[PDB]
């Protein structure tokens, strides 16, 4: 919000957990003290489009995101053009 | 083993799927620290392919007792 | 363009890519290293070869230019860089930036995860009814 899905867990393991989503989740963040340590929701959102491919995999125990942003640009979705 | 470490506890948080229901634990956690400790493992699954999840003690209600 | 002639990432024709709205505006562009001439699977649907000189194809839009990636890690090479041209210049350094390989330590950046209370009861629907004076602007 303007991209506001949480897919936060409690691991933020990412180890044979998640990875896919284009660009938007320059994460590893290791907050001081969370088991693999490496943590939150996000780095910089202000970038890619709307996927739930964001869960699909690697817990967010609770929801998991998938279009909730509306203010949405166009570079934040495909077509601008 | 000695006190209660694993035994038996119901979840009560509401947005953990097995909530209101009790399964079994594994290695909850030993020092003072932090606040994600216990695993918790039950049969049933959940919406996800794999379900088994670690909750925390402010809380696990198990209650009485 | 001819006079200037300054390729690398072989082709040929396509009704693909890049088309009007990546002059009037954003550009994106990604760019690699690879051994020896090897014939690949390509974003906008064709598919041709490598080689060398920077290797630096250029992109309609950046999730098209990393997908060489979701392919192009199966197909060997650390080392894949794509930025950002505009119509001039800079401000938002793409895959420039610090480090790289989205899963390792040096800074934290942005991100955060929490809003103001953590996932916890929010049973709890929205609160106050938008009024300027009270930390909801995050
Ligand atoms: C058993 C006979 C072999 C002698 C080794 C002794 C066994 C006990 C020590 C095991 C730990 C050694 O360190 C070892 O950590 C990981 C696997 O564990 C590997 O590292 C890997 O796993 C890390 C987690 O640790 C990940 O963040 C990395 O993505 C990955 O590089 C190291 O490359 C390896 O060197
Ligand atoms: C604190 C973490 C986020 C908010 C709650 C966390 C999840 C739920 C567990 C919290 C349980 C404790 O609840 C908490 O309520 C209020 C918030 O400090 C405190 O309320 C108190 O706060 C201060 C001292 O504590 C005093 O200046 C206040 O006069 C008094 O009302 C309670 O003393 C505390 O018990
Ligand atoms: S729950 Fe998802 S991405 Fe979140 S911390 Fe784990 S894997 Fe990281
Ligand atoms: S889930 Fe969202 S943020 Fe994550 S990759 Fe998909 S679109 Fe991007």
């Amino acid at each position: 919000m303007s991209h506001s899905v949480k897919i936060y867990d409690t691991c933020i393991g990412c180890t044979q957990c998640v990875r896919a989503c284009p660009t938007d989740v320059l994460e590893m963040i290791p907050w001081g003290g969370c088991k693999a340590k490496q943590i939150a929701s996000a780095p910089r959102t202000e970038d890619c489009v709307g996927c739930k491919r964001c869960e699909s995999a690697c817990p967010t125990d609770f929801l998991s995101v998938r279009v909730y942003l509306w203010h949405e640009t166009t570079r934040s979705m495909g077509l601008a053009y | 083993i000695g006190p209660k470490r694993g035994s038996k506890v119901k979840i009560l948080r509401r947005e953990s799927y097995w909530f209101k229901n009790v399964g079994s634990v594994v290695a909850v956690d030993q020092d003072p620290k932090t606040r994600y400790p216990v695993v918790v493992r039950f049969a049933k699954v959940n919406y996800a392919n794999i379900s088994t999840n670690n909750y925390a003690l402010d809380e696990v209600e198990e209650v009485a007792a | 363009e001819l006079d200037p002639n300054t390729p690398s990432p072989i082709f040929a024709g396509s009704t693909g890519g890049l088309l009007r709205k990546a002059q009037v505006e954003e550009f994106y562009v990604i760019t690699w290293e690879s051994p020896k001439e090897q014939i690949f699977e390509m974003p906008t649907g064709g598919a041709a070869i490598m080689r060398e000189g920077p290797n630096l194809l250029k992109l309609a839009r950046k999730e098209q230019c990393l997908a060489l990636g979701t392919r192009l890690r199966s197909k060997y090479k650390i080392k894949y860089q794509f930025y950002r041209v505009f119509p001039s210049g800079e401000v938002q350094y793409l895959h420039p930036k610090d480090g790289v390989y989205p899963e390792k330590v040096n800074p934290g950046r942005q991100g955060v995860g929490l809003n103001m209370r953590s996932i916890g009861k929010n049973v709890s629907p929205i609160e106050v009814k938008f009024t300027g004076k009270q930390p909801y602007d995050l």
